[PDB]
RNA sequence: GGUACACGAAAAACCUUACCUAGACUUGACAUCCUUGGCAAAGUUAUGGAAACAUAAUGCCGAGUGACAGGUGGUGCAUGGUUGUCGUCAGCUCGUGUCGUGAGAUGUUGGGUUAAGUCCCGCAACGAGCGCAACCCUUAUCGUUAGUUACAUUGUCUAGCGAGACUGCUAAUGCAAAUUGGAGGAAGGAAGGGAUGACGUCAAAUCAUCAUGCCCCUUAUGUCUAGGGCUGCAAACGUGCUACAAUGGCCAAUACAAACAGUCGCCAGCUUGUAAAAGUGAGCAAAUCUGUAAAGUUGGUCUCAGUUCGGAUUGAGGGCUGCAAUUCGUCCUCAUGAAGUCGGAAUCACUAGUAAUCGCGAAUCAGCUAUGUCGCGGUGAAUACGUUCUCG
């Protein structure tokens, strides 16, 4: 086992003034290169002003609010043919998983160029389509179906 | 004079011994000779050699030694030929190896 | 499997045994392979002198071999007949243009040096002396000299087969784990009639506090 | 009135000079602009976040010389030099600079490549 | 490729092949140097080149020019795999 | 066949590339250090003995 | 098996080399002792030879003599030494004493406290040893001695010394160790890391480093030499590399390290060369001179497909080392472009400057598809809710 693990701090970006944007730029990073992902995300921002003219922060928070999952799933088995257990997860991991879903689903689509695909991903997340809201809805629907296990668990 | 800029450079594989030698030279030169700027530290050329421990394969456990080589530098403004006469009797140890201008 | 206790403190608590330098890796190898021959000749050919160690000091075609032996006269010989002999083997193993100027000096309280005690253990064991009583006599005589704890262990054929019957002896404070310890270590190959006997001796020679660096 | 400092993040030194000047500060690093030297990212923004919690480039010139490391280490070194320079200019800044944990020399540096480990932490692989 | 007098021979095999070529051109002569390349003069003779066990004969022809002498002598056999 | 390798290594070679490096004390023709002419394990044993002028324990 | 599989071996065209074929040699290639002496020792050129070699000649060394020399021949189930794993895991024991007829137990147990048998309270136990701890090195801050070959819109910097951090102070709670909180402070409660690895286990590995008893060989299992083979080939596994593409392909401009190494070498600059390179020719025994960082930024083209991705395979022409590149080196240019659009059961690594990823240096070595290893710096993450399961 181990004890409780402290978390390293993440600094907000003082240009759009949101630390969730910093977690965006962190998760969408590959190879350990802030510059390339930074240009990608800022081009996506410029596209947000370009089509569907609206505050990028507003569509950002709307996408975060729609994609966030209400409940999580935890494995607690007894014997063969294991059974799941839905438990409660704090908001930090909830937004972390929402961002992870946005990142993974963005790089799974048509419109080959990253700029338009990630922009369409954030647009769909704001508008509640099957791109990512489908996954959250499914993971919610497996929850509260076997909630009898959730009530009596440990 | 007839021999300005005696640029003696001393190099050794030990530090405290070289420090003792340079202290002795700076104290002895502190007599007749003048205008001798202090000791000059140098980046201490360093290398590391790595050797496997076991006579047989055992590659995952190997150690490594290190042959340190410290380095200082002196410059003498002028010979003051009597000064080199006093210099003839320094008898520096073998560990410090000298190299003048 | 543990590290040699000599090497861990060597170079930071113990001065080197051969201080010299030459042209970069041109014949420094030659000088090392040569003076190790002198070292081996001292430790091998003359058992009766109990040479603790030898110091080799070369600088550009000069050599001075300081020696520390319990009994200097055997190296000296009678009316200096042996000193000239030993120095001429040293010459013929070093060349002819290099001055030699050897010196021999008795070592005060030699019995606190693990080298001579290990050599005595090798001599006793090779002579079919029962190992346990030889260990006890040597251990008592060493400890009585006013030193700290000792560690003597012996492997090999202890008068027969099934060598996994090895005896070890530990008699007080001898802290390997302490770097500032002033510990001594040696090793000899007691070539018994049944094979090879390796004797190892650890000597604790007091605290070495405030040393700063090597002596 | 020159104000001094020093920063040493990730094998990168940084000597700074600050003077209260007429303009907002006229950022000049290595006699050239930061915009073309450092790519326009949060890295160029990081140096004035010490200033944000203070008089934000009211009148404080920037005269910095930089050596060593890459550019992020350069940015950390110059940031620490700046915070030291403000501390030298005014002691009253300890309570607000240290609270945000801007000083104190983060000292996160590439470790030594330990043998048996590919990048000082990675084992080759496991096989039974 | 040698790039300077590229056609290379051990320089000892020249004398006997030149002699024989001007001495009624005897076919069987024992050679071991797989090191050599062939000059244009080489065409005409046979040689008992050594692979590592014994001598195998090779007849040189003008059809090829420039290829190594020893390449005509295979040294390693084929698979000959058993069933299991 | 080891001692004959010792004597062959010493003899002047017919070709510049004929000769190779080898420890003087023993004939291990592998891992020999040109900077010391001494085998890696030989180097280790002599360094624990301390014949080499400069040897430490690596902390670097 | 973990603890073997980019291992011995930090470099096999010849040697290496221990194997095979063939050529030759025999107190022998090499060593001592016995007897006898004092001038050749090597290397060089014809000569037959592929070459050991027989020649003929130039310029410490010899001649007869047995113990024998020699063995990479065997026995790690005789071994010394060395090393791996449990494992940097917290464990292993001893002296006196007591209990028990006895093996044995009591210390080492009980409570809190930690990474720890770390400490302290209780205790028929009192103490002690190995280990752990701290003493070492190294990075993180400041002060000083020093100033070049650094630096010099200058005190950076390097390397020596010293200070600093010692639960130091405060709050709580505890008997006390100690725990947590706060202030100061660069760092606060083993600061990051290295070096250091107990008794022993696995008859663990190594007789092929070395030494090594015993056995075996000796005009041969020893010696030298030329060629080959250690690089094969129906197949399978292991560790790596390139990828399978637009986070990208290509083109032009473009700046940013650190460490290490180098006078038979690094190679500046220049010329020729589509290029491998070739030539000229400084400086550099070196903080001087040299060994152009790549990622990154800007601009442009490419527009999603076995492709302007991908590079094997194959053919040719050049280059370099080396006497020499067919087994059996490598680089450059031209020519074609396999297969692969993310991969089955299953698995591995990692808690930060780490992973990933970008390059740079060194070693053995003249040459090395080392993509290996050993090191240096650039950019630069997520999460640890928690121990129910799983591994030990
Ligand atoms: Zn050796």
């Amino acid at each position: 086992r181990k004890n409780r693990a402290p978390k390293r701090t993440v600094l907000p970006d003082p240009v759009f003034n949101n630390t969730l944007v910093t977690r965006i730029i962190n998760v969408i990073m590959e190879d350990g290169k802030k510059g390339l992902a930074q240009r990608i995300l800022y081009g996506a921002f410029d596209l947000i002003e370009q089509r569907t003219k609206e505050k990028p922060l507003t569509v950002f928070e709307r996408a975060v609010g729609n994609v966030m999952p209400r409940l999580e799933l935890r494995v607690r088995r007894i014997a063969g043919s294991n059974y799941q257990v839905p438990t409660e997860v704090p908001q930090d991991r909830k937004i972390a998983l929402a961002l992870r879903w946005i990142a993974m689903f963005a790089r799974k689509r048509h419109e080959k160029t990253m700029l338009e695909k990630i922009a369409n991903e954030i647009i769909d997340a704001s508008n509640n389509t099957g791109a990512a809201i489908k996954k959250k809805d499914d993971t919610h629907k497996m929850a509260e179906a076997n909630k009898a296990f959730a009530h009596m668990r440990w | 004079v007839k021999y300005p800029e005696l640029k003696i450079k001393l190099e050794s594989y030990d530090s405290t011994l070289l420090d003792l030698t340079t202290k002795k030279i700076v104290e002895v030169v502190k007599g007749v000779d003048v205008k001798i700027k202090g000791p000059l530290p140098l980046p201490t050329k360093k290398e590391v050699i790595t050797i496997i421990r076991s006579p047989h394969v055992d590659k995952a456990s190997r150690e490594q030694f290190e042959k340190n080589r410290h380095k200082r530098l002196m410059i003498l403004v002028d010979v003051n030929q009597g000064a080199i006469d006093s210099l003839k009797r320094i008898k520096i140890p073998v560990g410090v190896t000298l190299r003048f201008s | 499997q543990k590290v040699n206790s000599n090497g861990l403190r060597f170079g930071i608590n113990k001065n080197w045994i051969s201080r010299w330098t030459a042209n970069s890796h041109a014949q420094t190898a030659k000088w090392l392979i040569e003076d190790e021959k002198i070292r081996n000749l001292f430790f091998v050919n003359y058992r009766n002198a109990q040479v603790s160690n030898v110091e080799i000091e070369r600088t550009q075609a000069t050599v001075d071999v300081f020696v520390y032996a319990a009994q200097p006269a055997f190296l000296i010989g009678s009316e200096n007949k042996n000193i000239q002999k030993i120095t001429k083997q040293i010459k013929q193993i070093i060349g002819r243009t290099t001055n030699l100027d050897l010196t021999i000096n008795e070592i005060g309280s030699p019995m606190l040096s693990a080298r001579i005690i290990a050599r005595d253990l090798a001599n006793a064991i090779e002579a079919r002396v029962p190992l346990r009583t030889a260990m006890r006599q040597s251990l008592i005589k060493v400890l009585k000299a006013g030193a700290n704890g000792i560690k003597v262990l012996v492997s090999g054929r202890l008068n027969g087969a099934e060598i996994a019957r090895d005896k070890m002896y530990i008699e007080g404070n001898m802290p390997l784990s302490t770097l500032r310890a002033d510990i001594d270590y040696a090793l000899e190959k007691a070539q018994t009639t049944y094979g090879v006997i390796g004797v190892k001796v650890w000597i604790n020679r007091g605290m070495i506090y405030t040393k700063g660096l090597n002596r | 009135q020159s104000y001094y400092g020093l920063g040493r993040r990730k094998s990168s030194s940084a000597k700074v000079y600050l003077t209260p000047t007429q303009d907002k500060g006229k950022i000049t690093v290595n006699r050239r602009d930061p915009s073309e030297y450092f790519p326009n990212k949060l890295v160029i923004q990081d140096m004035e976040q010490p200033l944000d919690l203070t008089d934000l480039k009211k009148n404080f010139d920037i005269n910095v010389v930089v050596k060593g490391g890459g550019f992020t280490g350069q940015a950390g070194a110059i940031r620490l030099g700046i915070v030291r320079a403000l501390l030298q200019f005014n002691p009253e800044l300890k309570k607000i600079l240290k609270s945000k944990k801007l000083t104190t020399r983060d000292k996160r540096v590439k470790e030594r490549k330990k043998f048996g480990l590919y990048g000082a932490r990675r084992a080759p692989q496991f096989t039974k | 490729r040698s790039a300077k007098k590229g056609a290379f021979v051990d320089a000892h095999l020249l004398k006997k092949v030149i002699d024989m070529n001007k001495q009624e051109k005897k076919r069987p002569i024992k050679t071991w140097s797989r090191r050599s390349t062939i000059f244009p003069e080489f065409v005409g003779n046979t040689f008992a080149v050594h692979n590592g066990k014994t001598f195998i004969n090779v007849y040189v022809t003008d059809d090829m020019v420039g290829h190594k002498l020893g390449e005509f002598s295979p040294t390693r056999n084929f698979k000959q795999h058993t069933a299991n | 066949a080891k001692k004959s390798l010792k004597v062959k290594q010493t003899r002047i070679p017919k070709f510049a590339v004929r000769a190779y490096t080898r420890c003087q004390r023993c004939g291990r023709a592998r891992a020999v250090l040109s900077h010391f002419g001494v085998c890696r394990l030989c180097f280790r044993e002599l360094a624990y003995a301390g014949a080499i002028p400069g040897v430490k324990k690596a902390s670097w």
